[PDB]
């Protein structure tokens, strides 16, 4: 039996430009993501042989 | 100390036959394993992403990106492994038969079991005699009896082998699962079934074992409540070092158990019931 | 040395009965295997990517090109710790005779030891069998110094961990940790409240005595009367060097002295956890 | 208590020759491993997923995005293991200025149709010129079972891989046929210039009694007419006996034979390329 | 790996005690096993320190 969680944070954004005259633009993205996991597993074997 | 008779009630599992026609003997070896592994892990992994982006345009566009990504896995493993090899080695004469005949032996009362092998060589020919179900006589060395209402008894988990203990949640007395070996019960037997009465509670009066509605085991006043009784699985006496089940009167299909909860550990679920041992206080 | 003297109390776990009827015997080996493995390991991986991308544009043509840069460094560190008991009894059974093993579970009253207690016989066939379930039996057991409340002067000693209790300053308080240091001793004491664990190396005169702060984390205190600074011990006096034993928190009655790796120390007092200590008497 | 002589016909596989020769002797050993080993494994995932999200913008700029997800995973595993080995050992000292060979054929025994691996070592002083068998026939006497008459004697039929009996059950109110634990489920053989027939004796709808192939694959159980569909060729030569293995192959659909796969309902049919191995066992 | 191969006669118990001891002052330990086979009856000594 295989148990995970996962969380996840993303704080993402962009600065840009255009119609600002002499067209054409510049644009600027920046994210951040923090992810945290937790995975649990319980295993049982039972075997035998003659 | 008292010692019960009883049938001991044996019946066919498993079985082998060898025939040795040869007029030289052979050295036979039947060798026999079972065994259990049960792993355990956690798993904690924590990553951190950093993404800087950025496209110029006007036509003609132009993108770069950087991005920067630390992780961490923390993980830990537990193994607990066993097995049991039964090896046997035997001549076989010539012109001989050997049989095996394994048996399962259920001791009647007792709720004890064990493995019965019955190995023989003979002469070929004859009419062979197959034990389907065999019954015997014993005589069993029993325990010390717990007198419902009287002995003073420990409640312990069969399988995390630590004690079942009063502790408070929510301000009312709570059973959880302790190391201590100071906390005694009794257990009375009424027509509604059994009850488990501690000798341990933080709050008077409040001492009998049941389950709340989210599942839960609290201590109670002694009421009628079908809530604080109990279905045992064997019939009477109980004896020091029994093996018992605790099935709720009320809420019929669950019965006390381990269950990691918020709190508190000891708890009354549904399809869900563990083995305790009952054991004397010295 | 003092010597007491108690009932052993064991306890059936399993059974095997086998017979040999035929008239040549048969040697007969049981190997019984137990064992444990513990793996703990820490990936650490880190990626840095470089990514330059643009494209050209003008029914209607678009042209992309795209080119990627990553690189990455996993390190593993991987720790395995094992142990087995392997067990193994060999025997001859003679023609005509049965084998018997009985295994018990032995526990010794007041000691709070117990052990394994295996009993092998070969009898002829016949008779009615002797199975014992619950078998009582005397034992005189030689005990280590007693710990006198208030008096004898002690180390505890986490049992998991082998390390030592130690005081150190934390929020300008002291407050316990586990070390290495052979240096920290204790005294117990008990009253109507319960236990008190007091230290005898405090940096702050007169706080001294292990509680718990609403956080967990253990502290040393000046006396008081409150449960907080109380404790419920696991066994019934006395207490004797080597002793395994429990501190269940007075006040917070759902918790006990365990490890934590906190922010600062390590010894905490939490909600379903009781780690086992070792008491030991200072020569 | 019935015995036939037959001739076994076994035929060269492998071989092998060692010649020691030197005046010390040597202590040989061969030592030959065959085995199988089957692994079936099941397993169950089950991921929920919960997002939370947000972008804060400005026009008439400055974007400002926040997301949160929640993912929970539960993955069920069962794994079933089933093997076995057999392990032949020889050890032989050839003395000196000797020859070891060793001679491995299969036995085909004709007519029983069951086979047996066939091993001859010889150690002999080196010289002469080698006698090789490529193949050898030998006869020998089977004691063999009980016959199956036709028509008359009462059998069950036995998967051979699964140890499991063909049973009749009832599906969209028809005779089916299933595979069961119950030793209940009688059968008798049949056999005219069609082929083969088999009748269950167990039927829930009387008359519906002879075994065939639907249009899909599964197979009922119909009243006796000339159809090919309820008709059968076997593997072997007559008679049929007690604990022999057999194969129904459809007259009709003449690729399919009859075999076992997981259906909706039953779980016996009639499929093209496959043809399963069974046991017929006489009752009694 | 530590293994011990001992004849137990027959009528006889054997017992096997594992204690740790710590050489005081030293700061060194050492595992202490003690083996014995006795007759079986009379009364059982159980060394806890
Ligand atoms: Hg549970």
């Amino acid at each position: 039996e295989t148990r995970t969680v996962t969380a996840t944070h993303s704080i993402g954004s962009t600065i840009s430009t255009g119609d600002a005259f002499e067209i054409g633009s510049v644009e600027v993205s920046y994210s951040h993501s923090h992810q945290k996991s937790q995975v649990s597993m319980t295993q049982t074997e039972v075997y035998s042989s003659k | 100390y008292e010692q019960i008779e009883v049938d001991v009630v044996a019946v066919w599992k498993e079985g082998y036959v060898y025939e040795n026609r040869g007029s030289t003997s052979v050295d036979q070896k039947i060798t026999i394993t079972k065994g259990m592994k049960n792993v355990n892990s956690e798993t904690r992994t924590v990553t951190a992403t950093h993404s800087i982006g950025s496209t110029i345009s006007t036509s003609v566009e132009v993108s770069y990106s950087h991005s920067h990504q630390k992780s961490q896995v923390s993980m830990t493993q537990t193994e607990v492994y066993s097995s049991k090899v039964i090896e046997h080695t035997i001549t076989i004469p010539p012109t001989s038969k050997f049989t095996r005949w394994q048996l399962n032996a259920d001791v009647g009362g007792a709720g004890i079991e064990y493995m019965y092998l019955i190995d023989e060589v003979t002469p070929i020919g004859g009419t062979q005699s197959i034990p389907q179900v065999i019954t015997s006589r014993a005589k069993i060395i029993v325990g010390r009896q717990i007198i419902l209402g009287k002995t003073e008894i420990r409640i312990k988990h069969a399988e995390r082998k630590e004690y079942m203990t009063v502790v408070s949640r929510k301000s009312w007395p709570a059973a959880t699962l302790g190391h201590s070996k100071l906390f005694k019960f009794v257990l009375y037997e009424d027509w509604g079934g059994f009850r488990i009465k501690t000798l341990n509670t933080m709050y008077s009066g409040y001492e009998y074992a049941y389950s709340s509605d989210q599942g839960g085991i609290y201590f109670d006043q002694g009421t009628d409540n079908p809530k604080q009784r109990w279905a045992i699985n064997k019939s009477l006496p109980l004896r020091h070092g029994d093996v018992v089940t605790f099935m709720n009167k009320y809420f019929t299909r669950s019965g006390l158990c381990y269950d990691d909860g918020p709190a508190t550990n000891v708890y009354c679920l549904d399809k869900r019931e563990d083995k305790w041992i009952l054991e004397v206080v010295g």
